[PDB]
């Protein structure tokens, strides 16, 4: 799936 | 900036946000219940409100 992982 | 189709919260890269592959709206991954983890196991992502 499309994500915005944590920095 | 980008609001959670959930809550209406700001993006903030402090948090793990997944976007629904049929209806496009990006969402806390808390809001939808989605972990980094169990996104991993998922290919296409079904949020919520598209499941009904
Ligand atoms: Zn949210
Ligand atoms: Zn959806």
């Amino acid at each position: 799936a499309r994500t915005k992982q944590t920095a | 900036d980008t609001l959670c189709g959930s809550c209406g919260g700001n993006y903030t890269n402090d948090e793990f946000w997944i976007c629904c592959d049929v209806c496009e709206r990006w969402y806390h991954g808390k809001c939808v219940k989605i972990t980094p983890a169990k996104a991993e196991s998922i290919k296409q992502y079904k949020c919520p409100s598209c499941c009904t």
